Formats: structure tokens, C-alpha cells, sequence
């Protein structure tokens, strides 16, 4: 039960930090579409 | 003592609710915490500030003297007032 | 340069000077505390005529009557409760 | 009107009245007779429920002596932070009863909030009601066990407890070790909004600070990608722990949202009446800040305590500004002189410091308060956090011991603001960690006690400043019964 | 001396709330109570 949301966290933060180990295009693409779901992370777990 | 207190409270006694007076208390507190304040800083501020002063003292005569074995002094000479030339600033930045 | 030959382990000077303060500041109230059994009196007024009554007796010069009335102060002293007995103010 | 008639006047017969401990027995006893204790304590309470072989023996006894004594200090240590768990439990049990009704929702669709309520006048602490069977054996079973796994928990609630603690850790040493301009500027700010409204110090503020944070890194990738050398951004590590940082601001704004909080002369009147309502019903937002009954505990003592220590931390600073940063002896003081003026400034202003918190906590009046928040702001802005401070070779190698004493202010400070939050100053008890009475905490109060100078320091500002009928003999003699009595 | 701590921070209590004759009232009984060591142990022997 723990893997289920706080996995749900880990995986978001995880593709993060991800994206922003190595310097890339790529990878700033990536950081900035994790802000995006970032604010929105509960309404869009919340919504179907 | 206690007698001295009895007597002033009976001629001198002080009206119920003043509770206390503020100016007393300005007065002996100033007092007490200036003594203490400066006590306590005047070694510190007289270190600080006063503290013996050098005073420059410069050779008002040079001697100098070459001899050989223990014969004579083949030379000697001494220059004193016009020939000891303090340095100028000028001089102390060239140097 | 050259200064006179004052400055000199002045850190003494501090500690000694501080440890003086300590010295004066405890002495104002080190145990005076223990000093609180004899303040609290209503009247010490027959304690004075009796010891003017010791002098009294002293110029007077009488035999039993002055080891007599030192004792009875000494006694008065050792008793708080004595101290306290009639010393209540008068009604 | 008997100023001192009730001094003499007294009546007497109406005036009558109407964990370690086995540390400290081993390290008296013998530590066998310590665990015979222990187990035949482990005896009692389950049933309340329901010589060459001799040297082997103790040496044996020994290792099982120290497996018993780290056990225990663990527990300890587990005491205390099960205490903080109470506090952040009443939290986490509403939440739980809470969610426990909307379990009820989901087995049954329906709408009413107030029939939910029911099986569940309308505020109380204690809920007594109904009881599902899973969350019993859920805590049943998560007492009956633990070795390390208690710690683990302990974390868990601690960290959800602390909430904001960590984001000012963070600010703080990121700055400290690396200060470019806004990594600078942007703490003071952070600070003085954020101490401002229990309920909401910022409305939307601490999303400016985080975007402020992604860009600057954004910025920072483009950097390793002339002109930009004159802004105050320099060649550097890639990053240390600016996403720690913005991943627990981020936990901050769920775990506010999981608890609950938000984040003709016609028209010119109307213009000035809505200039009004943004600037000066800023100011009457400031009025009301200021206004009178926010309640929050009181604790005096721990500011004042905190502040002695700041000044042994300037204090332990003053040798490593001479050649000699090992705490050497005087000579080395006395043929230095290291420009020392920055000495006694700063020994001056903490004095006075502590001279205004005293007079703050007796008369609470907010003038103060502010000149306590302005006056450090300034002082800190100013006298550092430019190239003139590393006028000493403290650059960043050794530059951490100020910038201890700065954190240690920052503390100082947040915690000072958030009693002027709580204020209340007239209402006074003894200070709970002073109140726990501890030989610890009985052996820093007589530390405390033995200083120099302390006496009359605190009895003249206390004497001048307390407001009753008193003579400094009353009072300074009730300090010497305060002495005793303690 | 558990009373007498009671009592003192009462008359701290007081001196916060600043009522005019609890204070010397209860300096005076404090001072009483130092008069009499009969008085010190009258009630202070332990709670039985
Ligand atoms: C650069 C140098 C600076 C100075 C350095 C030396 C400092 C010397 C300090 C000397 C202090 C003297 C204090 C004198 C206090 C007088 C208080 C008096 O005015 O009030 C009376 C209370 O004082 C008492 O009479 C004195 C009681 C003393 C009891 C304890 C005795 C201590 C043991 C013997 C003295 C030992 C001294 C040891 C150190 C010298 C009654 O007050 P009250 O009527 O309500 O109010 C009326 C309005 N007043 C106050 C303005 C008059």
C-alpha cells in the first residue's frame, strides 16, 4: 500500500530528477513537463 | 533601625494604590546600571580606545669607525644634526 | 618607536578588577536571607527600654540587676516565638 | 492604605493551611543485579496482564549488558519521539476517523455529510463512537513489534510534523555556502512575509520563491551552455540540493491542501476608493496583524537562553580572526589586535539586545518588536554579504563559523516572531523545558546560576521594570529564596 | 518548598495582573512563613 501512492511520488520525482541528471534539450523538456503535471499532480490523480 | 522605619511609616506613610512611583525607580535604576555599564566596559574602552602610545624616536647621532688590529682607528666619523635626513615620504616610496 | 616603560598583564587586571565585582555583589546579599529573622518586629520598643534599663542599672551600678537583664535579652533573642509573643502590636 | 502594615500584621493560625534508571543503579550496583531487575520487572507486569564459572558468567553478563543498555537507550530516545507523536497524532486519529467516513461513502454512494457525521456538539477532541475492526489490528499489531522499525515511524511523523522547518534549513545553507544575488536577497524577504499571519503568512508568496527556483536553474543550464560574467552568477558544482528543496516546498503545499487551507465625481471617488482598498487596506491588514488576541504558548526563557548562546557563539568566534582560530592562550590576544572594533561592536549591540528583549517582554509594546526585527535585518545586510566582508581571508574556506552564528540568529529570530505571534507576555508560568526539572536541565540552570554578574543584572531590570509595591531588598532576597527553593 | 514555589510565582501571577493588595498580602505571608520554623514544618511534612 505504501508502493501505491508514495511509489506515485516516487515515480514523479524520480522522472525528474531523471531529466535533470544529465545536461540535455531533452532533459529541461522533461523538468518542465514535471512542474506542469507537478501543480496539477493531485487534481490529475483526482480526476478520472 | 526598625524603630527608624516604624516612625517614618507613622509620619510617613505612603497612600495605598500608588503602587510605585516611576521616577524612583528611573533614578536609582540609572544609577545602578550606569555604575555597573561603565565599570564594565572601562578597562575595555580604555584598552580600546586610551590604551602606552609609541613615540618615535630617531638617532640624533651616528658614529662610525673603521680599525684595524688594535693599532689605531683608521677613521672615524660622526654626523648629527644636518647629515641625519628623515625620510620624505618621496624617498620612502621610492625605497 | 619606543613607548615608557603600565600594559602589562592587563588581563590580571581584569580578572582581579571582575572577581572584586563578585566580591562586592555577593557581599550586598551572600546570605542575607538568613537575615530575615530580625527585621520583622512590630515594636522593638520594650527591647529599648529594657536595654537602656540595663545601662540604667549600669551607671546605677546595682549587682544582680545587670547579669539579670542581660539574660533576660539573651532570652528574648533565642525564642522567635518570644520575639513574636507580646511584641504584637497593642489593640 | 498600610503600604507595609500587612508586613507586621500577619495572623498564624488562620494562616496555616485548612530509561536511565538502570544506568544509573548499574553504574551503583552491580549492572547483574540490573537486569535481574529488568526481567523480573518482564516477569511482573506479563503476569499483571493476565569463582572461574562466576568470571565467565559476568564477562558474559557484560556483552548482554551492553545489547541491553543500547536497547534501552533506543527506547529512550523513542520515548521522546513518541512524545512528538502524540502531538502530531491528533492530527493524524481526526484524519483517520474522518477518512474512515468516506470509506462509508465509497461502500454507500450516497450524498448526506451530517447522517456520516452521525454515526460518527459539533467540535470536540474525542470522538467515542463506532469502531472498524481493520484499523484496531492495524495498531495493535504495529505496537507489539519494533527493534529499529519504531525509529522508522518516528520519522515519518516527525517529518510530517516539522511541515516548514526544513525549507529555512535549506535557504539558509544554500546562501550561506553559495550567495549569488537573488540567492541572497531572496531569504531576508522570504522571512519577513512569511512571519507575519498564523493562519496564511503568504497568499500566494511561496510559489514566487519556488518559480523563482526553477528559473534560476533554467538559468543555470543556459550558464553552462563575456557579459554574464558581471552578474553575480559564478561557475560552480551543477546543483547540491535546490530539488530537495523545491520537492519539499512542494510536499508543504500538499500537505497544507491534505490538512486543508487555501493556496460626474463618481468615478474618481470610485479610483480612490480602490487605491485605498489596495495600499492602505494593506496597511489595515498590517493594523490588524498587529491587532490585539492571537494566542500561541509563551516561552520566554528559551529566547533568552537561545541568545546567551548566541553570544557564546560570537564569543568562540573571536581567536580564529587572529592567526591562531585553536582558542590559544591570551599572549596571543594581547600582541595581536587584529582590528578589533568589530569586537566590541558586535558584543555591544548583543548586550543591547538582550537589554530591549527584557524590556519587550515586560512592557510588550510592538515598537519594539519591530526595531528587534529591523535593526537585525540591517545589521546582518550591511555589516556582510558583500566582498567587504571577506576583507578577513574568510572567503568560504573557514567562512561557516559566522555563518553559524548567522543561522543561529535566523533561528533566533523566526522563533521570535512567531512569540510575537503568540505575544500574551502578562500570562507567565515557568518554562516547560526549565519545568522538566531534569538534573540535565538542573545542572545548565545552576551553570546558569554560577555565571558572574548575573544577579544584579537581573534584579535591577526586573526591579525597575516590575510594577508593583516592592523594595529591592523584598525583591532581591526572593531571588536569594528562588535560589534555595530551586 | 513545592507551596511556597506556588505562592511566589502567585505573587508573580499577581504582579502580571497587577491587583493592588494580594501583593503585599502575599509577600507578608511569605514572610511569616519564614518566621517560624514551627511554621516551615507545620504543613510541609510530606502528604502522608
Ligand atoms: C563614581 C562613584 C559612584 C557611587 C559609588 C558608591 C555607591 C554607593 C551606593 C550607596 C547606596 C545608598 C542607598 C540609600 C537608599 C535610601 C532609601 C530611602 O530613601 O528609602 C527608605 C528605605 O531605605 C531604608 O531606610 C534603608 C534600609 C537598609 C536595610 C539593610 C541594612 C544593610 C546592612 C547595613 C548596611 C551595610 C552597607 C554595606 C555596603 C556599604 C524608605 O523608602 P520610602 O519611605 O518607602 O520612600 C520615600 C521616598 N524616598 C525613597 C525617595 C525617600
Amino acid at each position: 500500500v505504501a508502493v501505491f501512492r508514495y511509489l506515485f511520488w516516487l515515480v514523479l520525482v524520480v522522472v525528474f530528477v531523471a531529466g535533470a541528471t544529465r545536461i540535455s534539450i531533452f532533459g529541461l523538456g522533461y523538468l518542465l513537463a514535471c512542474f506542469y503535471l507537478l501543480l496539477f499532480g493531485t487534481t490529475l490523480l483526482q480526476k478520472d | 533601625i526598625i524603630k527608624c522605619s516604624r516612625e517614618t511609616e507613622k509620619k510617613y506613610p505612603q497612600p495605598k494604590g500608588q503602587k510605585k512611583k516611576k521616577i524612583v525607580k528611573y533614578g536609582m535604576g540609572g544609577l545602578i546600571i550606569l555604575f555597573l555599564i561603565a565599570i564594565i566596559w572601562f578597562p575595555l574602552l580604555f584598552m580600546s580606545l586610551i590604551r602606552v602610545v609609541g613615540v618615535v624616536n630617531q638617532p640624533i647621532d651616528v658614529t662610525v669607525t673603521l680599525k684595524l688590529g688594535g693599532y689605531e682607528p683608521l677613521f672615524t666619523m660622526s654626523a648629527q644634526q644636518p647629515s641625519i635626513v628623515p625620510f620624505t615620504p618621496q624617498a620612502y616610496e621610492e625605497l | 618607536k619606543v613607548s615608557p616603560p603600565a600594559g602589562y598583564g592587563i588581563v590580571g587586571l581584569y580578572v582581579s578588577i571582575v572577581l572584586v565585582v563578585g566580591k562586592f555583589v555577593r557581599g550586598f546579599f551572600s546570605e542575607i536571607s538568613h537575615s530575615i529573622m530580625f527585621e520583622e518586629l512590630p515594636c522593638v520598643d520594650r527591647i529599648l527600654k529594657l536595654c537602656q534599663d540595663i545601662f540604667l542599672v549600669r551607671e546605677t551600678r546595682e549587682l544582680e540587676l545587670e547579669e539579670e537583664l542581660y539574660a533576660k535579652l539573651i532570652f528574648l533573642y533565642r525564642s522567635p516565638e518570644t520575639m513574636i509573643k507580646w511584641t504584637r502590636e497593642r489593640e | 492604605l498600610d503600604h507595609a502594615t500587612v508586613i507586621h500584621s500577619g495572623d498564624y493560625f488562620l494562616f496555616e493551611s485548612d530509561a536511565f534508571q538502570m544506568a544509573y543503579q548499574a553504574w551503583v550496583t552491580n549492572a547483574q543485579t540490573v537486569l535481574r531487575q529488568r526481567r523480573e520487572r518482564a516477569r511482573q507486569e506479563r503476569a499483571e496482564q493476565l569463582g572461574r564459572s562466576h568470571m565467565m558468567q559476568r564477562v558474559l553478563s557484560t556483552m548482554q549488558f551492553l545489547w541491553v543498555l543500547g536497547q534501552a537507550t533506543v527506547d529512550g530516545l523513542t520515548r521522546w519521539l513518541r512524545a512528538f507523536t502524540k502531538h502530531h497524532r491528533t492530527m493524524s486519529d481526526v484524519l483517520c476517523a474522518e477518512r474512515y467516513l468516506l470509506t462509508q461513502e465509497l461502500l454507500r454512494v450516497g450524498e448526506v455529510r451530517r447522517g456520516v457525521l452521525d454515526q460518527l456538539a459539533s467540535e470536540l477532541l474525542l470522538d467515542r463512537r463506532l469502531h472498524i475492526p481493520e484499523l484496531e489490528e492495524a495498531e495493535r499489531f504495529e505496537a507489539q513489534q519494533g527493534r529499529t522499525l519504531r525509529l522508522l515511524r518516528a520519522g515519518y511523523q516527525c517529518v510530517a510534523a516539522h511541515s516548514e522547518l526544513l525549507c529555512y534549513f535549506i535557504i539558509i545553507l544554500n546562501h550561506m555556502v553559495t550567495a549569488s544575488a537573488a540567492s541572497l536577497v531572496l531569504p531576508v524577504l522570504v522571512f519577513l512575509w512569511a512571519m507575519l499571519t498564523i493562519p496564511r503568512p503568504s497568499k500566494r508568496f511561496w510559489m514566487t520563491a519556488i518559480v523563482f527556483t526553477e528559473v534560476m536553474v533554467v538559468t543555470k543550464y543556459l550558464f553552462q551552455f563575456p557579459p554574464r560574467i558581471l552578474g553575480l552568477e559564478k561557475t560552480d558544482s551543477y546543483i547540491k540540493y535546490d530539488l530537495v528543496q523545491l520537492m519539499a516546498l512542494f510536499f508543504h503545499r500538499s500537505q497544507l491542501l491534505c490538512y486543508g487551507l487555501w493556496d460626474r465625481r463618481l468615478q474618481s471617488f470610485c479610483v480612490s476608493l480602490a487605491q485605498s482598498f489596495y495600499q492602505p487596506l494593506q496597511r489595515f491588514f498590517h493594523d490588524i496583524l498587529h491587532t490585539k488576541y492571537r494566542a500561541a504558548t509563551d516561552v520566554y526563557a528559551l529566547m533568552f537562553l537561545a541568545d546567551i548562546v548566541d553570544i557564546i557563539i560570537i564569543i568562540f568566534g573571536f581567536w580564529a580572526f587572529g592567526k591562531h582560530s585553536a582558542a590559544t592562550d591570551i599572549a596571543s590576544s594581547l600582541s595581536d589586535d587584529q582590528v578589533p572594533q568589530a569586537f566590541l561592536f558586535m558584543l555591544l549591540v548583543q548586550f543591547g539586545t538582550m537589554v530591549i528583549d527584557r524590556a519587550l517582554y515586560l512592557r510588550k509594546t510592538v515598537l519594539g518588536k519591530l526595531a528587534f526585527q529591523v535593526v537585525l535585518v540591517v545589521a546582518i545586510h550591511i555589516w556582510m554579504f558583500f566582498i567587504l566582508p571577506a576583507v578577513t581571508e574568510r572567503m568560504f574556506s573557514q567562512n561557516a563559523v559566522a555563518q553559524l552564528w548567522y543561522f543561529v540568529k535566523c533561528i533566533y529570530f523566526a522563533l521570535s516572531a512567531y512569540q510575537i505571534r503568540c505575544g500574551y507576555p502578562t500570562r507567565i508560568l515557568g518554562n516547560f523545558l526549565t519545568k522538566k526539572y531534569n538534573h540535565l536541565n538542573l545542572f545548565l540552570f545552576q551553570g546558569f546560576r554560577l555565571v558572574p554578574f548575573l544577579v544584579e543584572l537581573r534584579a535591577v531590570m526586573d526591579w525597575v521594570w516590575t510594577d508593583t509595591t516592592l523594595s529591592l531588598s523584598n525583591w532581591m532576597c526572593v531571588e536569594d529564596i528562588y535560589a534555595n527553593i530551586f
